[PDB]
């Protein structure tokens, strides 16, 4: 993207952890993790012989992130475990903490009990149920806000110590606060309310869960009026979050231009840079959707290739069984590579 | 060649993934044999994939044999 | 609107020609040229534009204006190619159609190079890069016309256009088929090509055919075997000259018949008058050209531009000849109008 | 052609229907005003939202595709008028964030109304005014969006050709852009008085 | 009923099929496109090819934003629906449809022409990128006003 | 007080919904049928 | 070759070719070009110039 | 209720509001792009430095304000909770098409006079006038539709 | 009403609305032309510029006739009006409306052509003049007919 | 009533705009191509100007036909007129109308030619006076066929 | 009135138009396309001049089988005439002015042809009087079908 | 029934129809676009023959998609099924379909330009390869799609 300028903090050191565990939330998927992870475990194990060897250029390419892809492949593994799929099955690790009904007939439809919480990852109950993707669409969707949320934050910090590093008090006063107030007090606020919102228990309180989507949207449409209270004194704390993210668009588009002019081209860059700044501080934030839209593709996909293909072949029997098993598996790690590692991986 | 090794690659992968697949098979495991549409055989399927387990072991074999030959 | 969908496919290549364009020498740089008293100081000028160090393979000693003449179409040659390498639909159509022009200029060459017995590869060198086709070298098989229509020139592009040889048949020839070719040309663009566009290329295909028409109609006046039914049959159908014009140049015997047949149209009066004829012209297609560059969402542009360049290597060669033999008083007598 | 056959034939089968409604003395069955009144609000509503949205990205995208193309080309030689040509992918941009702007304004009133109060004069106008603000700002935002992207193809050629040049076009610019500013303007006015569905 | 009329999934069915279908036709057309370009620039060039496949996945991305929007709508659907919740995922199928055609043509046209400009000049490259990045936001916007509608379809439907 | 026993208004949405999807394909289609192959970047040149 | 054969001769033509396995360095062009060997026949001797 | 004012008279009041706007939008769109070519086309042959050559796109803006304050004046007159008289919404409808289909007229004749005179008057500025007086007499036809839109609101309000 | 339908002033409204849009259709063809042959031919001659302005004004007198019929149909409109009524402006409207977009179709051609040709020849300016008036009255002609409709149109009219 | 409903007025009212919409769109038909033919030959001949205009006459008299018809259906327009009168008005309007506009079709295409033929030979003039006519007559069958049909639109009318 | 309704009028009505419209639009094209080709001929052979315009004559003749079929139309129209009568009067004049339109397009490119060649060869005159011909009766024919049918309209009508 | 009308196979019918028929066009546009490329770059280059046709094999892939949709949807059609059922085969059929339409467009557009464009550029064919998985898996997302819905067809559907 770019050379970094001189001392400033380097962005690869963040990367090397922040890319493939970005690259894993959108490639959750311990089957396709380990294959992966394999190839870089072939590349980075013989490293010594592929240097002074002559590659070429996909070859070269995988050489050179053979790192990359090791912990793309390290991190697709725990992020696959997270959402506790491998190839598009789930693991039965721990106890479930759904207990379907004690008695049902054939066809039934049951509806599951919370009898506690899956340790880690998914908790396998949803693997097969008719409402799966509607938990966990609501699941990816908030974890990609959330994610999103934390690198944006880590990264605003660290132009906060660039600013330190450089000794640019008027860069905190009149560009770094006001843009932390305005990220922080308004999607900071949404990411603190979709954790709140996941730690109360809306049912046994009897209180109805706020849809925190339209709880956003009228915090601005209709600021002191609250539809579903998440939480007491929530009409005075939004919209004191409302005059503070509304107030913080002035002090960026004013206070250093101010300070250069009452202690020109100052006051454009600035203007411009505040204009860029709120309409990122939106758009990047929906920009981490694309973290759930990739991973649920990618189980779509992993889905698609394992209900077609190799799942048709444990139906029968005899040796038409076993050909046609052995043929569908080729069938299926062929279009698992070329498709679910190859394109979703890139 | 590289089909020798390809050929070893996805036999190896097949020898793997077939007979955990065949284990959970016999074991009736949930996500395997829990749903009515899943086969209802279970350790029969399990036989099934075994044996095509087998068959690629077969292929693993030989074209592992071939590769280091070749 | 010309702007609404014109980007889909020809944004990159109008954008790229446009460029093209504003590679075109300027007023000051024609002056510096001129300003050049040999030609290694012309090639340092020329360096100092566009063209770059498009010379810097040739040796100071070595440098003649056959040379720069044929580095700077080169150079024009390859861009033409890369447009057209990017274009596709009907503009690959239109750029096609530009190249049957230069089909029909190296069908001539190869025709009149076999009648006179010049070496086969030397014409083949000599040919029009643009304008090339596959069975090209096999022109030389023949000096019969319906020879080499069976031969050859019925696979070619150039066969809609036909519907042994001496010099004077290979110029009837070739006049006929630039007749036929800008026609068709001239129907293909008001069929198939946008308003703005359709509007500039008819103008500017109307012009080349009257320059064409008056040129055929002067000089046919100092010739005995170009008929009266023959000068019909050379005479372009699309031009502001047609059909009123068109008729008289095709039926007049004296010098005096053509200038009344050129009073008809506004356009061409004062051609015959005063000046070179072909300066005129030469004047009149650069303006055109020049006009052409103020419509933004014409594929138009790609022949404007094509034009501008093949009257800027005359200017360029011009300036190299009054250089080489010394003649710095007909130094300035170019055409340029950017 | 075959469209403009089908326009013919769909016209010829128009008239003849209505006239032969008209002359049996059943002219009124043709009810544009019962259709209105016994159509949900909800399929106006939702329909002004989607088309709002949708058409203003598909003006955004249209002059992000032509300005784009033409920064493009004009790049190939002047590779510098990239980093200020971007202004006009901002312009088309902004089109987009318009319409993104009106569907949520818009969505907000899109609450469930009662069985019985599902036809009323304010769920019906609920209806109408959703429906004829999303297709104001949605149509204006396309209209915008291509016109800023054709001033922004320009605004890329003139700069490549000269480095003065690109300002005037960029005012034109401005000027275009301030069409999708007062469609989102109107598309507002029109829905201000609107009532959520009750 | 007056509320849940037994064509209300129609619109939902349809708000599925329209999510991915006019999303896989501006990916389609944004492959196509770029594809071509890709084609023809690694003629020539062909170590820009990895490097000129950006424009292809920021085409697929718009088709799994209608995939999403598809998923949502269809796990929303149902027999004795609400009138509203099947305008509601009409609504969010066309908006995320229409936005990813829109997209993924925008992505095409200016992949195609930013792969052969980076071919002449390697500096538009970057631009290409900007460009392609402003033009794929566009099926965001479309995915994420999608997203609202879905949101507002669970709301006191009875 | 209806508008038709064939041409009812849930009919009539289904229909209207229809139409502008189908225009919508329609006009994506005349889009995507109009992408042709820059032939001749890909073609090699016989030209000597 | 043989589409201009053919039309030369007015139809009226046996034209045989026969691919040959290796490709054939040319110095013209500098490629290792593919060649055919081929056989025309025809009575006239301005017909065999031709 | 009333027979004069059904409660689906607002859809016609509303269809003029989005006819104003979007029309005269169109015409503005028109002229300002079309006039931009024209003022792009004067450029690198004869950059001015005075910029007179705005007028155009000036007047084609004008055509926009002229859409605006119809659609503003009518969508001021709709209320849920006022009486909207069918005849009102006709009207509407009426100032909506006059304004918008005027604007875009004017739009067209003003695009057409800017592309092709922007030029010659700055080439020569004693086309100045004249050019200027043909784009007045293009301005004039949504100065038209605007008075009649003016008439029939107030018209249609009492 | 029977005689006075609610739908009634639709007619009318259409009919006003058709009187401007035609009219200023045919006035912005007739004025574009007709400018875009005053600017080709002034590029040459500059002082012929105020004599070609002449179609221009033919095109918008023909905006006038359509802007005339609109005021006088809003003037007659009601919201009690009857279904006759609204005929009547529908016709009145379509009348001017359409034969001013013919006026202003041919006025854009005759126009763009006669300054074209009277950039060259000083004498055919007055046969410009000519074709136009006769390309204008057109417009009058409908006009005329949409004044006699309105005149009619709320004449021995029954509530 | 039932033989004069609400509605006949309509197609009355529709017939006199489409009498002079129809003539006026062939008449400028007529107009712009004649004056097209006229402004490119009277640039070298502008002594012919006054001979080659009467194509321009012709159209223009075929939009007189269409006045005529227009004026006359106008004045037995009513609001309780009969459904047949109503029928009758269109067909009289449809027929001047449709006529005038092909009459107006042929006008501006044989005057074009003829203009464009007589600057060049003198003779032709005659023969495109000739032919002129014969267009022209076309447009006065359909106004004798409007005059024909609109006598008998309110004879032996009732109710 | 179960078997003569009030709108009978209306076919009688649109066939008395149709006669004489599409029997005038024929005659214009042959008129149109025969006089094209006679000033196009005349400028260098005057002397044909009045032997050319036959072809506007044979046009002219099929306006006057479209006038003659729709006078007595028009005098066989009534307000309680009978629909069998109407769809009798709108089948002559479909007949009639179709058949002439095919006619008079017949008779243009005919003319049109034989005009242009007859300056070239005399003796194609009468050739082209003969295909002439031919097209009218084209023409003809559809003024038999009319008379025919017209004279069907009120024999025997209840 | 009111929800299981006599008109709901209706829609499941022409939703297997449209699952294949759509799916079958794609792979036909896919096939000929693809064919013609290889069959112009296999004339010099026959060597890559079997290497260019990787194209037609997703273009039939394409097809495969639409015919296990159609098949699926054909064994849920039934004469008492519910509306809500023949929505749901509707769009499934229309997704996988008109999905497949789109990635056919782009297999034959992508197939036909990298098989030309690999016989002069060996290394060109990884590229078309991964451009032609991406158009394949715009099918796949409308199998996706299509089988997510047919899942829902009869799925807490009662008469």
């Amino acid at each position: 993207y770019g050379i970094a300028q001189y001392r400033e903090i380097n962005a690869g050191l963040p990367t090397i952890v922040t890319f493939p565990f970005m690259f894993a939330i959108m490639f959750g998927d311990m089957g396709h993790g380990f294959l992966m992870t394999l190839a870089a475990l072939s590349l980075v194990l013989n490293e010594k012989k592929i240097n002074k060897m002559k590659r070429g250029e996909i070859f070269d390419m995988a050489f050179t992130g053979r790192y990359i892809i090791l912990l793309m492949g390290v991190f697709s593994m725990y992020t696959g475990f997270l959402y506790n799929d491998i190839f598009s099955k789930t693991m039965t690790i721990f106890k479930s903490g759904w207990k379907w009904p004690d008695h049902w007939k054939k066809g039934e439809s049951i509806t599951a009990t919370s009898v506690g919480t899956y340790p880690i990852g998914l908790d396998w109950a949803w693997h097969g149920t008719e409402n799966a993707l509607l938990f966990s669409n609501s699941y990816k969707m908030k974890l990609s806000i959330l994610m999103g949320f934390i690198h944006m934050t880590y990264s605003y910090f660290f132009s906060l110590a660039n600013h330190l590093y450089f000794n640019s008090m008027i860069d905190i006063i009149g560009n770094f606060i006001p843009g932390l107030l305005f990220m922080q007090g308004i999607f900071g606020y949404l990411s603190v309310c979709i954790v709140y919102k996941w730690a109360v228990d809306w049912v046994k309180d009897g209180k109805p869960a706020p849809g925190l989507l339209n709880m956003l949207i009228n915090m601005f449409l209709s600021p002191g009026t609250i539809d579903d209270e998440l939480y007491p004194h929530q009409a005075k704390v939004q919209v004191f979050l409302l005059l503070m993210a509304l107030v913080c668009i002035p002090w960026l588009l004013l206070v250093k231009p101010l300070h250069f002019k009452f202690t020109g081209d100052i006051m454009i860059h600035q203007v411009i840079h505040t204009i860029e700044f709120c309409l990122n501080c939106v758009s990047h934030t929906a920009s981490y959707l694309r973290l759930w839209a990739l991973s649920l593709a990618h189980a779509q996909l992993s889905s698609v290739l394992w209900t077609m293909t190799i799942q048709i072949a444990f139906g029968f029997r005899g040796f038409v069984g076993v050909f046609m098993t052995v043929a569908l598996f080729a069938m299926w790690f062929a279009l698992t590579c070329a498709v679910l590692v190859l394109m979703e991986g890139t | 060649t590289g089909k020798a090794w390809c050929c070893t690659v996805l036999s190896a992968f097949g020898v793997v993934i077939l007979s955990v697949i065949a284990h959970l098979f016999n074991t009736n495991h949930e996500s395997f044999v829990g749903s009515i549409n899943d086969p209802e055989d279970g350790p029969a399927v399990a036989h099934t994939v075994y044996l095509a387990a087998l068959v690629y072991l077969v292929f693993f074999v030989f074209c592992g044999f071939q590769v280091y030959l070749a | 609107m010309e702007g609404v969908y014109f980007n889909i496919d020809n944004g990159f290549i109008e954008g790229v020609v446009r460029g093209y364009r504003n590679g075109l020498l300027s007023n000051n740089q024609y002056i510096n040229l001129t300003q050049c008293d040999t030609l290694e100081d012309l090639k340092l000028q020329l360096s100092s534009t566009d063209y770059g160090n498009f010379l810097s393979s040739v040796s100071s000693e070595s440098l003649t204006t056959s040379l720069i003449q044929e580095y700077a179409s080169s150079k024009l040659y390859h861009e033409f190619n890369y447009i057209r390498d990017q274009s596709s639909g009907s503009t690959r159509k239109f750029m096609d159609y530009i190249t049957y022009g230069y089909m029909i200029d190296n069908v001539a060459l190869m025709i009149t190079g076999t009648i006179h017995d010049r070496d086969k590869g030397e014409i083949l060198q000599r040919c029009h890069p643009l304008g090339w086709f596959d069975t090209l070298p096999t022109l030389s098989v023949a000096t019969d016309l319906e020879s080499l229509y069976e031969t050859v020139l019925v696979d070619t592009p150039l066969a809609p256009y036909f519907k042994e040889l001496d010099d004077m048949n290979i110029e009837i020839i070739r006049n006929k088929l630039y007749k036929a070719y800008l026609e068709d040309f001239y129907n293909f663009v008001t069929e198939e090509i946008p308003e703005p566009a359709k509007e500039c290329m008819q103008t500017l295909l109307g012009f080349e055919a009257d320059r064409r028409s008056i040129n055929i109609a002067l000089n046919s006046l100092q010739s005995s075997d170009i008929d009266p039914d023959l000068k019909s049959d050379l005479l372009p159908n699309i031009g502001k000259l047609y059909p009123l014009a068109t008729f008289h140049l095709a039926q007049a015997q004296d010098f005096e018949g053509v200038r009344a047949a050129l009073a008809n149209v506004y356009e061409y009066r004062g051609f015959l008058e005063t000046g070179n004829l072909e300066d005129h012209f030469y004047q009149l297609e650069m303006e055109l050209c020049r006009d052409a560059f103020t419509q933004q969402f014409a594929i138009s542009t790609v022949w404007a531009w094509m034009k501008s360049k093949e009257q800027e290597v005359r200017n360029i060669t011009w300036i190299a000849e009054c250089i080489a033999q010394n003649q710095r008083e007909r130094i300035n007598n170019y055409i340029s109008v950017y | 052609s075959f469209s403009h056959f089908l326009y013919y034939l769909v016209l010829i089968v128009v008239i003849v229907y209505g006239l032969y409604k008209l002359f049996t003395g059943h002219g009124s069955d043709i009810n544009f005003g019962k259709f209105l009144l016994r159509t949900s609000p909800y399929m106006w509503a939702n329909l002004g939202i989607a088309l709002c949205v949708g058409l203003s990205v598909v003006g955004a995208a249209w002059g992000i595709f032509i300005t784009g193309s033409s920064m493009i080309g004009a790049g190939v030689r002047a590779p510098r008028i990239t980093t200020k040509n971007l202004i006009s992918i901002i312009f088309c941009e902004v089109v987009a964030i318009y319409g993104l702007i009106i569907a949520i304004v818009f969505s907000s009133k899109l609450t469930v109304a009662t069985a019985e109060n599902m036809y009323s004069k304010s769920n019906l106008y609920t209806g109408y005014s959703l429906f004829w603000a999303g297709i104001t700002v949605g149509a204006s935002n396309l209209i915008c969006g291509i016109a800023v992207g054709i001033t922004g193809a320009t605004a890329a050629i003139s700069d490549a050709a000269d480095s003065a040049l690109f300002v005037k076009i960029l005012v034109i610019e401005i000027f275009g852009s301030i069409l999708g500013l007062l469609g989102l303007i109107v598309g507002l006015l029109m829905a201000g008085k609107a009532s959520e569905f009750q | 009923t007056e509320l849940c009329p037994v064509y209300a999934p129609f619109f939902g069915a349809i708000g599925c099929a329209s999510a991915i279908i006019f999303t896989s036709l501006g990916a389609a057309y944004g492959t196509a496109k770029s594809g071509v370009g890709i084609c023809a620039t690694c003629v020539l060039r062909p170590d820009l090819l990895f490097k000129n496949i950006v424009p292809v996945i920021m085409a697929g991305i718009i088709a799994i934003y209608g995939l999403v929007v598809s998923v949502l709508v269809c796990y929303s659907l149902g027999q004795k629906q609400a009138l509203y919740t099947g305008f509601i995922q009409l609504g969010a199928g066309l908006s995320v449809g229409l936005s990813g055609l829109a997209a993924g043509f925008a992505i095409g046209i200016v992949g195609d022409a930013g792969v052969r400009g980076s071919s002449q000049q390697p500096r538009l490259f970057v631009g290409m990128i900007l460009i392609l990045i402003f033009a794929e936001v566009l099926g965001l916007y479309g995915l994420i006003v999608a997203l609202l509608l879905n949101s507002r379809a669970t709301q006191d439907v009875v | 007080d209806i508008l038709s026993s064939i041409w009812t208004e849930g009919l009539l949405m289904c229909l209207i919904v229809s139409a502008l999807l189908l225009f919508i394909l329609i006009v994506a289609l005349s889009w995507i049928s109009n992408l042709d192959i820059t032939y001749g970047a890909l073609e090699k040149s016989t030209n000597p | 070759l043989e589409q201009i054969l053919w039309r030369v001769l007015r139809g009226n033509l046996f034209f045989k070719t026969v691919e040959i396995e290796q490709p054939v360095y040319d110095v013209k062009t500098r490629e290792y070009k593919h060649k055919n060997a081929f056989i025309v026949f025809s009575h006239g001797d301005l017909i065999i110039k031709r | 209720s009333n027979i004069y004012a059904p409660l689906y008279a607002p859809f016609f009041g509303f269809a003029g509001c989005a006819a104003a706007m979007v029309l005269s939008c169109l015409g503005a769109a028109i002229g300002t792009a079309k006039s931009g070519i024209g003022i792009a086309g004067i450029g690198t042959f004869k950059p001015e430095l005075i910029m007179k050559s705005l007028i155009p796109v000036v007047m084609s803006g004008i055509l926009a304000i002229y859409g605006l304050v119809v659609a503003v004046l009518i969508a001021g007159n709709l209320s849920p909770t006022e009486d909207y008289t069918l005849f009102n919404g006709f009207m509407h409808l009426s100032c909506g098409l006059c304004v918008g289909f005027a604007c875009l007229s004017s739009g067209y004749a003003i695009g057409m006079v800017g592309d092709v005179g922007v030029r010659k008057y700055m080439h020569q500025p004693r086309l100045f006038v004249g050019i200027v007086l043909i784009l007045i007499f293009s301005e004039v036809l949504g100065l038209y539709g605007m008075i009649v839109a003016l008439i029939l609101n107030t018209r249609g309000s009492e």
